């Protein structure tokens, strides 16, 4: 089936069966409420605010050889 | 020399009817044209802008004389085509230089060979071609209005006649009518454009133009709004003859229509010619200050043309499913590039401009002769296809569909690879001579700031490259649908060979099989040379790329 | 004749050889494979007598030839500390990729081995030339037989898989060109030695950066720019996977070290919050596909995606250990995903037939070697101490949070997730239950050519995690000439 | 003190460690610049290296003790902590600063 | 066994003095300013290459 | 490395090899090797003839680059009043 002969395996249908609707799953994607609100959610929202967090706190802080008497504190 | 050769070319066929004298005229065709480069080798000893000759009617410069050189070459390449027989018999035992220098192969060859093949019976086939050669050469050297109409006529002219040449076929004489008539629209463009020249600046001469045009540009009674009016209506015309978008709808029909053979001369000589032409109306137009005529530039047509044969040429192109339309679609997108570098007017993009357009000729010249190359070598091939078997046309133009080169790679290996290097060339992957001269455009364009166009440029290159990628898909992930023909090598089937000396007495027989008929060696030949300069073009790119360096500091040499 | 244009050469020759040898004797085709793997060895021979002879602290490039013959495009080659590791890999890695395709490859085994003997001219002149715009032309040049290889060799969904790599690696490199190409008109050139010194003003950085990063987020791949590789990772056959994923994902790592460290240093410190997001994003979330990836190649796949997310915030990171960090994971990541790939890809798919996750399950009973090998390189997979896995995350993560804490913060997170999808695949895979019911015939286990492609790997991470010190000694000198910085006491002395 | 190594020698700068008066056509003498502004960060990172392991022995040394009797070296090693560094050259070829700005 | 042999046959000796073979190495891979000499002539060869052709370039139309 | 004479001859032998190769023809018999030979004087031929249109070029790229800055120094020079 895939160039040498492999083992004899009791393929189960339903198993394979499963394994190509998730390879075909992609030609099925629609635009809808859910898949908008979840898309924009996972690629704008947590993004942006990661990018947000490390924007506002590049700069903030060093640990290099801070004595007592001193601040982790930068700006 | 061209016109003597035409003239005492037509003077020999005129007395003859003999169909078998077509090969041989169209050798001779050949070697007048080698004559007509050695004249014009002869003539680049000067440093010039511009030599008026002939009264001022006509003109040379080191940039016309190097492409008049270049169009004789690529019209020396492509008469191989009617000047030798496809397919040849070679054996082991007739290889050496004495056999070839003085011993004979004696076989019956009218099948193997096609003798009387179409393409080798048109006796005036190889004097029609010096006609658009001529009409060619004229149109780069033209330094005057009447000559530059009376030149792109007669190269229109002849390559309606090519298109109609084989005229016991429906679907080549549907295309030299089509081409025929568009074409005469877009020459009325070009009459009307001199026309209104003319009739504002009451000059003729291209000399007298740029003068008026340069004392024009100074930052009321008669200001000069013609000149770029003038030229946008003329620039027309040209920009249908190129085919480029929106005036490009003709060439998928025509160039599919024509046969193959015909197709590699007409869809190459003329782009060269009108190109080179554009390139020096271009630069003496271009108005240094900025004043009100820029804002009406002609040129700006170029660069419309430009944006349209990108996006045009490589959309269109993912549908296609017949080759030659879409190596028209991939010509269109290719004239895009051109467009950009001749657009924009800096020693870069003219160099980017003069590189490309040599190694596009080269390149589409390369596919055409494979493409043939291939249609000839299924001769000892059969297919059961049903939809091979209704196509029409077939011995004018034996590949007709992309999936007639399904598998063509377990067929002839190394054949389908040197039809991988030439579209891998088109798309642009280095170290392909195709990239490095995307690469020179989009150069030239960034650093005069068409950036805008310069990404339109690269996002159409991926879209571009799907179709070019389908190509070798086909060629390569799939068996074929060709089987070699059983009774070509049936182990019973051998036709006799008998080999002779000078003195034509019989020194051995042999008997031989399908598989002793191979492509004759011009055409392996002009592919292997090809093939090996798009591919290893970086060790050779000195002397090549610092011609157009001078050309263009000699144009531009204040 | 220079120790760098024979490493070139030496495979071109092999290709000459397999191409002509029918002509000098039917010819098996293991003669074919012997000479290619033989070709191998030789390059790989040559590698280590440049090793040997290279100088650890030299700022001057190594083992150049001059030309004096300048020409618009002339190939320079020369080696410095931050390539020298690259090329060692490449050379290791080829030999390997070869033995592990030996019994795979049935058809057309000539077109298989000039491919890969191609390739590996075109990767090793990817990190030797001396110039930005060759390195572009070499980074491109892999594409057609990258397209071929998986078009003629790979599985079911080959077709769909060549189109993506091709496109996707092209539309990105489109970018870069224009980016390099605006380089060459400022400058005047893009050789290292003269571009390397010049100062590009801020805005032009800024849109130099833009183009370069699109191309090596394309390449890293980064989340999200990240399914040609899920494609051609997978559907490629084993030795172009092994390619794919050990040299062809480290082109990019590279490419960060010569064409936006030393040239944009400005955009590269002023946008690294933005590709720290994008980094932190990508390794959550490709680690929580993986867990979900059925297909074993596709989860071995994925985990390479979090992996060079891991590298690509290092190799921001400015520190010294960050940068030493990202060069050392690169590496790992060769042997374990070699190793990972050639395990499933190779053993698992060479006899059943079938990549899917459910049809496995309890493979040690029958098969101990393969899973004491596999076992050793899903810790490799999870960055285990005594890997070499673990020294790179380890560095490579302490520059990001020294660099960005909140970025290194999430990153680290890898230690958590690179561990369960590690130990879940394996775990279904060699143990969780008696062998597979679905299994009519029993497997022999690993032959003699598995077992020591296997063993060579997990060698060089296992000798690497204890002595790392063998790749660091020659990184250490070199890569500070790439950080961009000063102290306050210690800059600008009188 | 410890003679310097024929192998030191053969890498020991012979410019001064900075950029003033370099002429950057001058490939020869950028790249002289730049080896020595990296060689003496790490000589200073170096230093710090050699203090922590003397610091290591004397607190393996005297035990319970160590709070009063490794003071000396415990400021050396913060010192050089707080500003030996390796940076790299490229700030600095790129950067002129003036002290009497 | 290999590892210890070949350990200590590659020692310095009691004396920090190299070994036979020790010299061998060191005078191999000597290139006392090979590397800086030829990369220096590259650089400026290119440096001109690159003056050149600013000038051709950016020259008045 | 990029002799011409010797990359030319190269080339030449390159293109025999193509071209057998696509006619799908034997790359050595010994009837056939005086092509070789041949191709490559071809080749050479082609490379010192191109060694000589590069001495050409190089001497008018050399006057002209001596031109563009004697046109810059004389407007320079001009512009000093
Ligand atoms: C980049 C640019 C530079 C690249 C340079 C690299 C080197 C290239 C070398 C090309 C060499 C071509 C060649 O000689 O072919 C040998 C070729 C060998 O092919 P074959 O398949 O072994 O044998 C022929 C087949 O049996 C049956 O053959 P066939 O009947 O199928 O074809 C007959 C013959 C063509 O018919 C001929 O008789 C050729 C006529 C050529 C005349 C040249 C001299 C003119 C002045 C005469 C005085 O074939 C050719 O030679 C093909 C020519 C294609 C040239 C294309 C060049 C552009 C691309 O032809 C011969 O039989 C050799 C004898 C004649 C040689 C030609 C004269 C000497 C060479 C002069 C070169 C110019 C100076
Ligand atoms: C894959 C190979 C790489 C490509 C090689 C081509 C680039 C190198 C050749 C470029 C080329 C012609 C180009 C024609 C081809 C057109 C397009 C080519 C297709 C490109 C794929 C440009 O030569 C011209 O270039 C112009 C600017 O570029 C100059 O302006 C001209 O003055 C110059 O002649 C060389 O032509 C040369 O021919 C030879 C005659 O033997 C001339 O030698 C001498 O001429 C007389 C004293 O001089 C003597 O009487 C004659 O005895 C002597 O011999 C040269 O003088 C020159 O004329
Ligand atoms: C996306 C990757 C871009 C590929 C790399 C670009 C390579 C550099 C081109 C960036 C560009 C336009 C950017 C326009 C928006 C980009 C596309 C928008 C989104 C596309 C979907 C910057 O152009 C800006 O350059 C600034 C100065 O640096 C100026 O300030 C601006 O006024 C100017 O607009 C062009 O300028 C470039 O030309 C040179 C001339 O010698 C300039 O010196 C530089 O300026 C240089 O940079
Ligand atoms: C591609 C490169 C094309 C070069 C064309 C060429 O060689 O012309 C120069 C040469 C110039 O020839 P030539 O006249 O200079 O020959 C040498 C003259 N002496 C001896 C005085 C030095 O033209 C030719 O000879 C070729 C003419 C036939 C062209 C056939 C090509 C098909
Ligand atoms: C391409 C198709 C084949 C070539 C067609 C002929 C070339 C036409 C142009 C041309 O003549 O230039 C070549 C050149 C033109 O001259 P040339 O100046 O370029 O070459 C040198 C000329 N001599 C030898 C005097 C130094 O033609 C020849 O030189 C051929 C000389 C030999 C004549 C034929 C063999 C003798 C047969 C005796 C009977
Ligand atoms: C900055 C970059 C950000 C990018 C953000 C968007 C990401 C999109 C990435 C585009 C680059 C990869 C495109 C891959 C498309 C390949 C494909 O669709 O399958 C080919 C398919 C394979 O699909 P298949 O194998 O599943 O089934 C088709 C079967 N055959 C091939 C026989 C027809 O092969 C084809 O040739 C058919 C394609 C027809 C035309 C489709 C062209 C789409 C190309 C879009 C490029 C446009 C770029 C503009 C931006
Ligand atoms: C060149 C340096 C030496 C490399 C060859 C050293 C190994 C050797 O001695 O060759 C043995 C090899 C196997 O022996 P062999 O009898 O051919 O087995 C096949 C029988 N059907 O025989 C071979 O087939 C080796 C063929 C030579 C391969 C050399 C590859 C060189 C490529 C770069 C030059
Ligand atoms: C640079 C060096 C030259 C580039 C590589 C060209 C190699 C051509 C020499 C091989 C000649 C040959 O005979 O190959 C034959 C082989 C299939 O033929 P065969 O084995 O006879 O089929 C038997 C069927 N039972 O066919 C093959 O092996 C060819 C395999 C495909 C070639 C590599 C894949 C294409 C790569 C892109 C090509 C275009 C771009 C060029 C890239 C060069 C590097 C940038
Ligand atoms: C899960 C595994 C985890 C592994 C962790 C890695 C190990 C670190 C923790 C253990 C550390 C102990 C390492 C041994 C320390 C001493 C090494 C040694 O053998 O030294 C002797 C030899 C000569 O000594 P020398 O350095 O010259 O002293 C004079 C200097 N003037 O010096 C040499 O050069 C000899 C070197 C020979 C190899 C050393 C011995 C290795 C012993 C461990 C082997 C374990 C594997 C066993 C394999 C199967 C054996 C049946």
């Amino acid at each position: 089936m895939a160039g040498l002969q492999h083992y004899k395996i009791a393929m189960d249908p339903a198993l394979v069966r499963l394994g190509s609707m998730i390879s075909n799953r992609y030609k099925y994607f629609r635009w809808t409420k859910r898949t908008a609100l979840v898309s924009f959610m996972y690629v704008v929202v947590v993004p942006s605010t990661i990018g947000y967090l490390a924007y506002k706190t590049d700069g903030l802080w060093d640990l290099r050889a801070k004595r007592r008497g001193d601040l982790i504190s930068e700006r | 020399m061209i016109m003597i050769s035409i003239l005492s070319l037509l003077l020999s066929t005129s007395v003859t009817l003999r169909r078998d004298m077509s090969i041989l005229f169209n050798r001779i065709s050949i070697i007048a044209l080698a004559y007509c480069i050695l004249h014009d080798t002869m003539s680049l000893s000067f440093i010039s802008k511009g030599i008026g000759l002939h009264g001022g009617l006509l003109h040379i410069t080191n940039l016309t004389q190097i492409f008049h050189i270049f169009i004789f070459i690529i019209s020396i390449l492509i008469l191989q085509l009617t000047s030798f027989y496809p397919r040849k018999v070679w054996i082991p035992e007739y290889s050496s230089l004495k056999d070839i220098f003085f011993n004979k192969i004696l076989y019956y060859r009218t099948k193997i060979i096609n003798k009387m093949g179409e393409h080798m019976k048109i006796i005036e086939y190889p004097l029609i071609l010096l006609f658009v050669i001529s009409g060619a050469v004229f149109l780069i050297s033209t330094n005057d209005l009447v000559s530059i109409f009376l030149s792109i006529e007669l190269q229109s002219y002849g390559l309606y006649l090519l298109s109609t040449i084989y005229r016991n076929s429906e679907l080549s004489t549907t295309g030299g009518l089509i081409y025929f008539l568009l074409g005469g629209l877009s020459s009325c463009f070009i009459l009307l454009g001199t026309s209104l020249l003319y009739v504002n600046s009451g000059t003729t001469s291209l000399d007298g133009l740029y003068i008026l045009n340069s004392i024009s540009d100074v930052n009321s009674w008669y200001k000069p709004y013609y000149l770029n009016f003038s030229l946008l209506i003329f620039s027309i015309g040209f920009l249908f003859k190129v085919s480029a978008a929106p005036f490009h709808f003709w060439s998928p029909d025509v160039y599919d229509a024509i046969p193959t053979i015909v197709t590699t001369f007409v869809a190459i000589i003329a782009k060269i010619s009108i190109f080179i032409f554009l390139l020096e109306l271009v630069y003496y137009t271009n108005s240094n200050a900025n004043s009100y005529l820029s804002e009406f530039s002609w040129t700006y047509a170029l660069l419309i043309s430009s944006l349209l044969s990108l996006i045009i040429g490589t959309v269109v192109g993912l549908t296609q499913f017949r080759i030659k339309r879409l190596l028209a679609y991939s010509t269109i997108s290719h004239v895009g590039f051109i467009l950009l570098a001749l657009s924009v007017s800096s020693i870069e993009s003219t160099q980017a401009f003069i590189f490309y357009l040599i190694q596009y000729s080269i390149s589409n010249l390369n596919a055409f002769f494979i493409l043939i190359t291939i249609g000839f070598s299924l001769y000892g091939y059969v297919t059961n296809n049903k939809e091979y078997k209704s196509l029409l046309d077939k011995n004018n133009s034996p590949i007709q569909l992309i999936s007639q080169l399904k598998g063509y790679f377990y067929i002839n290996p190394l054949l389908s690879l040197s039809l991988a290097i030439t579209i891998f060339s088109f798309v642009g992957v280095p170290p392909l001579v195709g990239f490095f001269a995307k690469q020179m455009v989009l150069s030239a364009a960034l650093d005069n700031g068409y950036i805008f166009l310069s990404l339109i440029a690269i996002i159409t290159s991926v879209i571009g490259a799907v179709y070019y990628l389908n190509v070798i898909k086909e060629i390569f992930f799939y068996s074929p649908e060709h089987e070699v023909n059983p009774v070509l090598n049936e182990s019973d089937s051998n036709f006799s060979l008998r080999i002779l000396n000078e003195k034509n007495v019989l020194i051995r027989s042999v008997l031989l099989k399908g598989r002793n008929i191979f492509i004759s060696s011009p055409f392996s030949i002009t592919i292997s040379i090809i093939t090996n300069v798009i591919l290893l073009f970086i060790f050779m790119n000195k002397e090549w790329l610092s011609m157009g360096t001078i050309l263009v500091q000699i144009l531009f040499s204040a | 004749m220079s120790l760098l244009y024979v490493l070139l050469i030496i495979p071109i020759i092999g290709i000459f050889l397999i191409s002509t040898i029918d002509s000098f004797y039917f010819f098996n085709v293991s003669y074919y494979k012997k000479i290619a793997l033989i070709t191998t060895i030789l390059n790989l021979i040559v590698s280590l007598i440049i090793y040997i002879l290279f100088d650890f602290s030299n700022n001057q490039f190594q083992f150049i030839q001059e030309n004096l013959d300048l020409s618009f495009y002339d190939i320079y080659l020369g080696v410095d500390g931050v390539s020298i590791y690259f090329v060692l890999l490449t050379t290791i890695i080829m030999p390997i990729a070869l033995v592990s395709n030996w019994n795979s490859i049935t058809n057309n085994i000539k077109s298989y081995l000039i491919i890969m003997l191609l390739l590996e001219t075109l990767l090793l002149a990817v990190f030797l030339v001396l110039d930005v715009l060759l390195f572009y032309i070499f980074f491109e040049s892999i594409l057609p037989p990258l397209f071929i290889l998986i078009g003629l060799f790979g599985s079911s969904n080959k077709v769909r898989a060549s189109f993506y790599i091709f496109l996707y690696t092209l539309l990105g490199s489109l970018f870069l060109l224009l980016s390099i190409l605006t380089m060459s008109s400022i400058v005047g050139t893009t050789y290292f030695d003269v571009l390397l010194k010049s100062s590009f003003e801020y805005t032009t950085q800024l849109f130099l950066f833009f183009g370069i990063f699109i191309a090596f987020a394309v390449k890293t791949p980064v989340w999200g720019l990240n399914s040609w590789l899920l494609r051609a990772h997978v559907e490629s056959p084993l030795g172009g996977s092994i390619v794919l994923a050990a040299i062809v994902l480290k082109l990019s790592l590279y490419g960060v070290f010569r064409l936006i460290l030393p040239i944009l240093p400005q955009a590269s410190l002023n946008l690294t919050y933005i590709v720290y997001a994008i980094g932190a994003i990508t390794v959550l979330y490709a680690s929580f596909s993986t867990l979900r990836t059925v297909d074993v190649k596709e989860l071995i796949a994925y985990s390479s995606v979090a992996h060079a997310a891991i590298y690509l915030m290092g190799v921001f990171s400015n520190t010294i250990q960050g940068l030493e960090g990202a060069i050392l994971l690169g590496l790992a990541h060769g042997f374990v995903s070699s190793g990972l790939f050639i395990c499933a890809g190779g053993i698992l798919y060479d006899r059943t037939g079938t990549r899917l996750i459910y049809f496995f399950r309890g493979l040690t009973q029958i098969m101990p070697l393969f899973s004491l090998f596999f076992f050793i390189l899903c810790l490799g997979n999870a960055g285990t101490p005594l890997t070499l896995n673990f020294v790179g995350e380890f560095m490579s993560l302490y520059g990001t949070l020294e660099r960005l804490p909140i970025a290194g913060m999430l990153a680290s997170t890898s230690i958590i997730f690179s561990a369960a999808y590690s130990i879940y695949m394996y775990n279904r895979i060699a143990f969780g239950g008696s062998v597979s019911l679905y299994f009519i015939d029993c497997f022999r286990d690993l032959t003699k050519r598995e077992f020591f492609i296997l063993f060579t790997l997990v060698s060089f991470t296992v000798i690497l995690g204890i002595y790392p010190s063998f790749v660091l000694d020659g990184l250490h000198y070199n890569i500070s000439s790439v950080v961009y910085g000063i102290e306050p006491n210690a800059s600008y002395l009188t | 003190p410890t003679p310097e190594s024929e192998a030191f020698l053969a890498k020991k700068p012979q410019v001064p460690p900075t950029f003033d008066g370099v002429d950057y056509e001058d490939n020869k003498r950028l790249k002289q610049a730049q080896d020595a502004i990296i060689r003496e960060q790490w000589v200073q990172v170096m230093m710090g290296r050699l203090v922590r392991e003397e610091l290591s022995k004397c607190y393996y040394r005297e035990g319970v003790n160590h709070l009063e009797k490794c003071g000396k070296l415990r400021e050396r090693y913060l010192q050089l902590l707080a500003n030996a560094k390796v940076k790299g050259y490229l700030f600095e070829q790129q950067n002129y600063w003036s002290k009497e700005n | 066994a290999s590892s210890f042999v070949i350990y200590n046959i590659s020692r310095p000796g009691p004396n920090g003095e190299p070994s036979s073979l020790h010299k061998w190495f060191s005078k191999i891979s000597d290139y006392k300013d090979e590397w800086e000499t030829r990369n220096t002539l590259m650089a400026a060869a290119l440096e001109q290459a690159a003056h050149d052709k600013h000038l051709l370039l950016t020259a008045e139309r | 490395m990029v002799n011409r004479i010797l990359f030319w001859t190269g080339f030449g032998l390159a293109v025999r090899f193509w071209q057998l190769g696509i006619e799908m023809r034997p790359f050595f018999n010994r009837k056939s090797l005086w092509a070789y030979p041949l191709f490559g004087g071809v080749g050479a031929s082609f490379g010192y003839w191109l060694q000589s249109i590069d001495e050409k070029q190089t001497k008018m790229l050399e006057e002209r680059k001596q031109a563009i800055l004697e046109k810059r120094a004389r407007r320079a020079q001009r512009q000093a009043e």
